C-alpha cells in the first residue's frame, strides 16, 4: 500500500 | 491537543495547512486519451500532497495509521473535488483543474460520460460563489470532508470531538462575519448540505475513473489504482 | 404557503405526512432472487406512498412537476434508506425492512455484493441510536434529503427557503429539549453530516440494484425501472 | 409519458 508508507515518512 | 485549540487558532492551522495549487503538464495544441492524462497526472501529484495536508488537520495524526488510510481512501476523490470547486470559483462556467488548466463544459465533452461530472461540478462553485464561501469556511469543509466521510474503538469518538470543534469554528467564523443566530445555523445547514452532492460527485467520478480503467483508455498511477481499488467498483 | 409557517407547525405537518409501514410476503429460507424480489417488491409499493409524502411536504407543491419529478428520481432511494435506518432503530444488529421482514447480517450474504450495503446501513442505525434521534429530527432530515439532493442537479431559490426553514425548525426542536446554544448548531452539524453517507448508500444500492438488472435475477417493475433509468 | 408523473398529479 503506497498510501500506508506515504503516511509512515 | 486539537482540542485544546481556539476557533482562531484551529482557521490558522488549517489555513497554514493548505497544499500547494499545482499545475498541468498542459501545451496549447488541439482528445479524450490527453485530456484524461492531465486529468490523472494532475491528481496523481495532489495525493501526495493531500496526504501531508491531512496530517496538519489538526487531530488526524492522533488515529491509528489504518483508520488515516481509511479516511484519506475513502474521501480523496472528496477532497480533490472540493479544491477543484473552490479554485473554480472565481471563474463561471469553466472549472480551474490547474492555472494552466482552465476547462468549460465543452471541452467536457471530449470525454465520455465527464461532461455530467462537469456540469455538477460547475454548479458547486456556482452554489459557492452563490453563497459567497469565504476561505476560512472552505478549509473547515475540507477538513471535515476527511473525517466525516470515512469514520461511518475510541476512535470514532475522538473524530466526533474533532468535528465538533471545526463546527464550532464555522459558527464563529460567522459570528465575526456579523450573522444573527439564526443565520449563522441556517448558513451552516447550507454548507454542510453541500458535502451530500460532493459525496455524489465523487460516487458518479469514481465509477467513471474505473470505466477508464478498465476501458485502458489513459493509464493510471500506481498510486491513483489502490485509492481506486479502495472502492472496489 | 410553507414559509409563513410555525416550526411547531412545521413539525407536525411532516409528521402528519408520514408514510405507513408495509409489509412484506408473510412466508422459507432467502435465495438471492426471493431476497431480491421482497425487497424490490416492498419498494415498489413503498414509492407510491412516498410521492404523496412528498406532497405534503411543506413547499413541495409549490414547486413545477418537472422539478417535483427530479427531485424524487434523485431522492427515492435516500428516502427509502432513511426509513429502513429509522426503522431499524429499535433492533440494533438487524434491518427492519417490514415488520415481518427482519434481517440481520448474514442473510445479505444470499445476494452478492449486498453484504457491504448491509453493514452501511446498520452503522448508520447505530448511529442514529448513538445521537438518540427523536422522530421529529427524523421527519426533517427525509424532508431536507428530499429538498436538497436534486437542487444542484437543475425555482431553486424557493427550495433553499424551505431548506432554511426547516434548518429552523431542526434547531427549534434541539432547543426545547435543553441543549444550549453550542450544542444545539453541534448536533445539528452531527444530523447532517449523516446525510452524506445516506448518499454514499444510495449510490451503492442504486449500482446494485443496476447490477441484479443486468443479470436479471430479479424483473423490476416499470415504476423502480424508470426511477432507477434517472441515473447513470 | 412518465409513471411518476402520474402519481404526482393524482
Ligand atoms: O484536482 C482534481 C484533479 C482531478 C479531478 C478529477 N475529476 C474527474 C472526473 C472524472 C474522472 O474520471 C476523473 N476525475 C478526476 I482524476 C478533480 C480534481
Ligand atoms: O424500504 C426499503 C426498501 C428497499 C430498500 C433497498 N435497499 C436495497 C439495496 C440494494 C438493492 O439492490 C435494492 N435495495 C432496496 I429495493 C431499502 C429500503
Amino acid at each position: 500500500k503506497i498510501l500506508h508508507r506515504l503516511l509512515q515518512d | 491537543l486539537a482540542l485544546s485549540l481556539t476557533a482562531d487558532q484551529m482557521v490558522s492551522a488549517l489555513l497554514d495547512a493548505e497544499p500547494p495549487i499545482l499545475y498541468s503538464e498542459y501545451d496549447p495544441t488541439r482528445s479524450e486519451a490527453s485530456m484524461m492524462g492531465l486529468l490523472t497526472n494532475l491528481a496523481d501529484r495532489e495525493l501526495v500532497h493531500m496526504i501531508n495536508w491531512a496530517k496538519r488537520v489538526p487531530g488526524f495524526v492522533d488515529l491509528t495509521l489504518h483508520d488515516q488510510v481509511h479516511l484519506l481512501e475513502c474521501a480523496w476523490l472528496e477532497i480533490l473535488m472540493i479544491g477543484l470547486v473552490w479554485r473554480s470559483m472565481e471563474h463561471p462556467g469553466k472549472l480551474l483543474f490547474a492555472p494552466n488548466l482552465l476547462l468549460d463544459r465543452n471541452q467536457g465533452k471530449c470525454v465520455e460520460g465527464m461532461v455530467e461530472i462537469f456540469d455538477m461540478l460547475l454548479a458547486t462553485s456556482s452554489r459557492f460563489r452563490m453563497m459567497n464561501l469565504q476561505g476560512e469556511e472552505f478549509v473547515c469543509l475540507k477538513s471535515i470532508i476527511l473525517l466525516n466521510s470515512g469514520v461511518y474503538l475510541e476512535e470514532k469518538d475522538h473524530i466526533h470531538r474533532v468535528l465538533d470543534k471545526i463546527t464550532d469554528t464555522l459558527i464563529h467564523l460567522m459570528a465575526k462575519a456579523g450573522l444573527t443566530l439564526q443565520q449563522q445555523h441556517q448558513r451552516l445547514a447550507q454548507l454542510l448540505l453541500i458535502l451530500s452532492h460532493i459525496r455524489h460527485m465523487s460516487n458518479k467520478g469514481m465509477e467513471h475513473l474505473y470505466s477508464m480503467k478498465c476501458k485502458n483508455v489513459v493509464p493510471l498511477s500506481d498510486l491513483l489504482l489502490e485509492m481506486l481499488d479502495a472502492h472496489r467498483l
